[PDB]
């Protein structure tokens, strides 16, 4: 499978801000 | 014609085109397809369960349940494809965003950060949140039902084994018995087999943070009474009070046959994991289920903390009640509940 992003990278995330 | 995958008739052109195999199950046959109409990349799934009442009530919950979820950390249906009269309805395509894989498969190849196991939970948690707000049980939680992007958003998914459980209704006794995969079974499905409640979804999260601390089942029970010797080999004998907490005459007469075993210390199994994680992963993997954490409680646990947000953690607006419940009907009748509830998105392309 390979290639985990940073947590950073999610729409979870960066809706946040 | 209609497309071919494997042998098997896939029939959900002109629309939906470009198969390719994925998977099967009991629950049928899986494919990706692109989407021409949006654009997009999509998983299929086929069914089939006309013949058998059970696949039929199964599927009727998982479309009813999975057409009323709206969370981002539940997979939706995007489309559900049938034939236009119910005589020749014969199989069934539900239509969801493709993900590009599962916890299974990560676990199988990555070593995960605590970052990532701690976000990861979050999410498990977010969503069993949405769904337990609902008054639904999802009896089948396990990493390959963890959908995954790379870029880290994680959605449940595989709702045929999930209910509508009123609690203003005592549901003991009318409880499918032997619910759940069997490493992620609850010991109460075992000992408490009609009588069970949500706290069987909390006891396959907490399995689940244990595979994601150590990638490998913590309970890999061989068979329905081993599992229940792996849950007790690690968690000890339970105590007096918890074994008179089981109303089974039966269960607890077969509990007390049992030799005494310890508890083992959670550090002496996962010596690297984080402390706070291990704190949590004890009160989800606690023997009584009147003891063990909630879902609420469990997102409120410091292990969690830098995610928990109750007001960016949606629940259900409209719970289900009783009434979504008396599906024990004839397979006929079943068929036709199915048909009406897939009309939403008739005619489909040609
Ligand atoms: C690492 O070593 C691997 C090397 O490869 C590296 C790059 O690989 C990328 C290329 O793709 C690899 C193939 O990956 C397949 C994984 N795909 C998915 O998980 C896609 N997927 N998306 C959704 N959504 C989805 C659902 C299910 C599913 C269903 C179901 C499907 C469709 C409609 C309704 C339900 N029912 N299920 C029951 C139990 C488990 C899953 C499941 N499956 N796959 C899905």
């Amino acid at each position: 499978t390979a290639q985990l992003k940073p947590i950073e990278s999610s729409i979870l995330a960066q809706r946040r801000v | 014609g209609p497309e071919m995958v494997r042998g098997q008739v896939f029939d959900v052109g002109p629309r939906y085109t470009n198969l390719s195999y994925i998977g099967e199950g009991a629950y049928g046959m899986v494919c990706s397809a692109y989407d021409n109409v949006n654009k997009v990349r999509v998983a299929i799934k086929k069914i089939s369960p006309f013949e058998h009442q059970t696949y039929c009530q199964r599927t009727l919950r998982e479309i009813k349940i999975l057409l009323r979820f709206r969370h981002e950390n539940i997979i939706g249906i995007n489309d559900i494809i049938r034939a236009p009269t119910i005589e020749q309805m014969k199989d069934v395509y539900i239509v969801q965003d493709l993900m590009e894989t599962d916890l299974y498969k990560l676990l199988k190849t990555q070593h995960l950060s605590n970052d990532h196991i701690c976000y990861f939970l979050y999410q498990i948690l977010r969503g069993l949140k949405y769904i337990h707000s609902a008054n639904v049980l999802h009896r089948d939680l396990k990493p390959s039902n963890l959908l995954l992007n790379t870029t880290c958003d994680l959605k449940i998914c595989d709702f045929g084994l999930a209910r509508v459980a009123d609690p203003d209704h005592d549901h003991t006794g009318f409880l499918t018995e032997y619910v759940a995969t069997r490493w992620y079974r609850a010991p109460e499905i075992m000992l408490n087999s009609k009588g069970y409640t949500k706290s069987i979804d909390i006891w396959s999260v907490g399995c689940i943070l244990a595979e994601m601390l150590s990638n490998r089942p913590i309970f890999p029970g061989k068979h329905y009474l081993d599992q229940l010797n792996h849950i007790l080999g690690i968690l000890g004998s339970p105590s007096q009070e918890d074994l008179n907490c089981i109303i089974n005459l039966k269960a607890r007469n077969y509990l007390l046959s049992l030799p005494h075993k310890n508890k083992v210390p959670w550090n002496r199994l996962f010596p690297n994991a984080d402390s706070k994680a291990l704190d949590l992963l004890d009160k989800m993997l606690t023997f009584n289920p009147h003891k063990r954490i909630e879902v609420e409680q469990a997102l409120a646990h410091p292990y969690l903390e830098q995610y928990y947000d109750p007001s960016d953690e949606p629940i259900a607006e409209a719970p289900f009640k009783f009434d979504m419940e008396l599906d024990d009907l004839p397979k006929e009748k079943l068929k036709e509940l199915i048909f009406e509830e897939t009309a939403r998105f008739q005619p489909g392309y040609r």
